[PDB]
RNA sequence: AGGAGGUAAAAAUGCCAA
RNA sequence: CGUAAAGCGCACGCAGGCGGUUUGUUAAGUCAGAUGUGAAAUCCCCGGGCUCAACCUGGGAACUGCAUCUGAUACUGGCAAGCUUGAGUCUCGUAGAGGGGGGUAGAAUUCCAGGUGUAGCGGUGAAAUGCGUAGAGAUCUGGAGGAAUACCGGUGGCGAAGGCGGCCCCCUGGACGAAGACUGACGCUCAGGUGCGAAAGCGUGGGGAGCAAACAGGAUUAGAUACCCUGGUAGUCCACGCCGUAAACGAUGUCGACUUGGAGGUUGUGCCCUUGAGGCGUGGCUUCCGGAGCUAACGCGUUAAGUCGACCGCCUGGGGAGUA
């Protein structure tokens, strides 16, 4: 079943040979992934994250790629969940006892700048703090609403965000990666094959993971 | 050279037929036809050590086949060397 | 110079597990099929097939439990440069019992536990840890 | 994106053990 | 045993070691049972006796061994009949600094004879030695001689290694490819043995342009029997013998099988639309990167230093010493 007109594949010769379970060549020598093995495993993943959605579990979303950051911001607040859409911070989960100290620094400066000391002492240095704020606003985006560690982790590109999959596998976190043919699907538990460089492809997976986790928060 | 004319008489003279180019007796008669042939070549030169090595393979190829044939088929082994005039 | 096809069999088995393959196909024999029976009854493999008439290619089928290989490590002992035979009472034991050792006795190709219980030694082919 | 020419007169050694 | 000590420079090969696959036979090896012996003491075991202990003693266990008889026959071996996949042959072709021999051509240097022509040239950090007014150097014509083969030319090709480069002929090795045919394990490895083996040396007889150990002069320097400069003999060249060593080095022995990929080079070949620098394969060889794995690490990574098999060579702290 063609769920939409893009799942097929990418990278055209830079294929990791440990994705030999799901490949198909084409005229331009590209590796197409066939749907007949991923769309059951796609519907495998959508059931398995509703199991942890019933636990009131915190699900975090990752992926930037300059053209996927837009809807990860959108699909996270679409249900209630959390996301890192901008440039990821290497070492935030396995060193959460040090990135929390900047989260606490954020919620001071988010509180005081939104009303209060934005003028009181130095106008130029008040522009320093709101120059400090908005760069911290995107890097620590929807993480400040969570508190503590997540329970799962839905990735949209295995190769690009390879720090987090290595970081989450240091702890006990089952992750969910949309994998492209160039990456290596070993650290991911619930591997999902499919394209991830087309914008219309990402709105399928983000639209599915949002609407399913809405059903899981009963 | 041991031309296609030259070998075709040898395989007819020794083989079970003309299609029998593989026998032990055919190969030895091919080697002694060539080992004798290059004796004229390796007289005036005597210092071409490179192509002399290809003769020493042809010698040692012949020696291993006779020791196989003697272990196998003694009646034809003492047929060939008096058909060729070799073995010391 | 393929001077020992039994060690070639286990080296196909050992590398076949490390590459996570499905099958391993090799030329057949009388002794190689006799060993592959002892692994099949032991549960170390799935059932084999002897594919061929005159150029017989024996194929195997591997087994993995979680992601690990079912065969931990398999190594030949009586190699063609040094053959080892032992009696009944001086039989070996692999993993203090819970690893097998396929031996060759005059009554046939038997396990370590069987030929000790049948009470006769023979040619110790290889250990399966 | 690719590519050519030109560019230093000599100048040594430093005690034993910590 | 890539770099810590250790792969013979490379090859061929006798003895030696190891050997595909199917069937039958024997039963040597091997395995089973039994008898004979394997002295006792000693050790061990379960017991006993000296107040206990050491000491002494009862029986078993052992003596892992060889020999015999009866067996068992998978495996190895011996014998006999095979088989084809290992090796080998034949047919058609391709590519190549593979080798030996004999020719041959151009550029250039040096020299020789001269023409024109005029004071330097040459060299260097600078200079000097040297050369030049007896006419150099610069230039032109002509001639001789030796040696080497610009461009092509490339981690390109070839060879066992050393190594091999204008072109042409003759003799000649080896590899590779396609579709068929044949022989039937004829195989792998290799002590001793035999063969090849850069450069430099050595011997005889030729050759000698250039280059250049020694040597001389000039500088340099504290000194400089060195770098640098000007010269310059052996030597390098050829024919034939000898020497037998190199960082003779992918510092990695040879053969075979197996185990993710990617970008090229080179040389075959098939099919397809040659329809255009193609499309998809299938072989040989080669370069770089890199996964699992391995490794002390660095790094090797289908051409292993991965996972195994068969033989061979060698290592055992450094010096003394690869010396006496």
């Amino acid at each position: 079943m063609l769920k939409a007109g893009v799942h097929f594949g990418h990278q055209t010769r830079y294929w990791n040979p440990k994705m030999k379970p799901f490949i198909f060549g084409a005229r331009n020598k590209v590796h197409i992934i066939n749907l007949e093995k991923t769309v059951p495993m796609f519907n495998e993943a959508l059931a398995e994250l509703n199991k942890i959605a019933s636990r009131k579990g915190k699900i975090l979303f990752v992926g930037t790629k300059r053209a996927a950051s837009e809807a990860v911001k959108d699909a996270a607040l679409s249900c209630d969940q959390f996301f890192v859409n901008h440039r990821w911070l290497g070492g935030m989960l396995t060193n959460w006892k040090t990135v929390r100290q900047s989260i606490k620094r954020l919620k001071d400066l988010e509180t005081q700048s939104q009303d209060g000391t934005f003028d009181k002492l130095t106008k130029k240095e008040a522009l320093m703090r709101t120059r400090e704020l908005e760069k911290l606003e995107n890097s620590l985006g929807g993480i400040k609403d969570m508190g503590g560690l997540p329970d799962a982790l839905f990735v949209i590109d295995a190769d690009h965000e390879h720090i987090a999959i290595k970081e989450a596998n240091n702890l006990g976190i089952p992750v969910f990666a949309i994998v492209d043919t160039n990456s290596d699907p070993d650290g991911v538990d619930f591997v999902i094959p499919g394209n991830d460089d087309a914008i219309r492809a990402v709105t399928l997976y983000l639209g599915a993971v949002a609407a399913t986790v809405r059903e899981g928060r009963s | 050279s041991l031309s296609t004319e030259a070998t075709a008489k040898i395989v007819s003279e020794f083989g079970r037929d003309a299609n029998d180019t593989g026998s032990t007796e055919v190969q030895v008669a091919l080697l002694t036809a060539q080992i004798n042939h290059l004796q004229g070549h390796f007289a005036e030169h005597k210092k071409d050590h490179h192509s002399r090595r290809g003769l020493l393979r042809m010698v040692s190829q012949r020696r291993k086949l006779l020791d196989y044939l003697k272990r196998k088929d003694v009646a034809r082994y003492t047929q060939l060397i008096e058909r060729l005039g070799l073995r010391r | 110079s393929m001077q020992d096809p039994i060690a070639d069999m286990l080296t196909r088995i050992r590398n076949g597990q490390a590459a996570n393959k499905a099958a391993v196909t090799m030329p057949s024999s009388k002794l190689k099929v006799a060993i592959a029976n002892v692994l099949k009854e032991e549960g170390f493999i799935e059932d084999f097939k002897v594919e061929g008439d005159t150029k017989p290619e024996l194929e195997l089928t591997l087994k993995y439990f979680q992601g690990k290989a079912v065969v931990e490590s398999i190594q030949r002992v009586s190699r063609p440069g040094l053959r080892i035979y032992k009696r009944k009472d001086e039989l070996p034991k692999v993993m203090a019992g819970l690893g097998i050792a396929v031996v060759s006795t005059s009554k046939g190709v038997m396990t370590d536990r069987a030929a000790r219980q049948a009470g006769l030694g023979g040619e110790i082919i290889c250990y399966v840890a």
